[PDB]
């Protein structure tokens, strides 16, 4: 726990050394502020320093239930053999929340907003502009992906 | 000259919301009245004494002008 605490501290330093991840985290924070989607995957450094083994085991015993797990295999794999091995090993993984309190995934409020981290010593500027998307289950994702394919992507490496 | 090369600002983070998501008059009276009272208290002792002495000079000048237009009773004869 302590060695990895140092490891995530170093990796978060290297993550803020990278620049587009900072902008994506800032966009998520300013677009989903006040909701659990504002916080990044790594979490803040003070949380990294203070959370202990008990909190990790509580998270493990809360969010690693059987109905929230998919054993996905691709390639030269037989489905019958995969099913037999899942019955051998992944049978009765947790199946019990131990408190009969299933956590519900509430909607996250999107707010139109703007965050600026001005630091003029940096050589280039990273700007991300987004709006609220439809979600996974909406059929409009295909149309929005078509529009995003029309607009596209570009960098200085391209010889077009 | 234009935006981009005006100042040198580092390590400053700015937070803003949508005008269509925030109120145009957020606590307009319950916070507006104490702020106006505080500003008046801060800048009341620099303007009011000159304006009051203007009022005093105005009244004194009008009064003594009326008294100069008044008849002196020394000329009975």
């Amino acid at each position: 726990i302590e060695k990895e605490r140092d490891v995530i501290l170093r990796e978060m330093q290297e993550n803020d050394a990278s620049m587009q991840n900072v902008v994506f985290d800032y966009l998520h924070a300013t677009a989903f502020q006040g909701t659990p989607l504002a916080q990044a995957v790594e979490g803040p450094s003070e949380n990294v320093r203070r959370l202990s083994r008990t909190d990790l085991t509580d998270y493990l015993n809360r969010h690693y239930k059987a109905p929230r797990m998919v054993l996905a295999a691709a390639g030269g794999v037989e489905h019958q053999q995969l099913l037999d091995l899942a019955q051998k090993h992944l049978s009765s993984v947790s199946r019990v929340y131990e408190e009969d309190a299933v956590p519900g995934l509430t909607p996250c409020r999107f707010t139109g907003s703007e965050i600026r981290h001005r630091d003029d010593a940096l050589p280039l500027a990273h700007v991300a502009i987004a709006v609220e998307g439809p979600g996974w289950a909406n059929p409009d994702n295909v149309t929005l992906q078509v529009a995003n394919a029309i607009i596209g992507h570009y960098d200085c490496t391209y010889g077009g | 000259r234009e935006f981009g090369n005006l100042a040198r600002i580092r390590h400053v983070i700015s937070y803003s919301l949508s005008p269509f998501e925030q109120r145009a008059f957020p606590s307009y009276f319950s916070k507006g009245i104490p702020n106006v009272l505080r500003r008046t208290r801060e800048r009341i002792l620099r303007v009011a004494p000159p304006f009051v002495v203007v009022y005093l000079i105005y009244t004194w000048g009008n009064q003594e002008f009326e008294q100069s237009k008044r008849k002196n009773p020394a000329m009975y004869e």
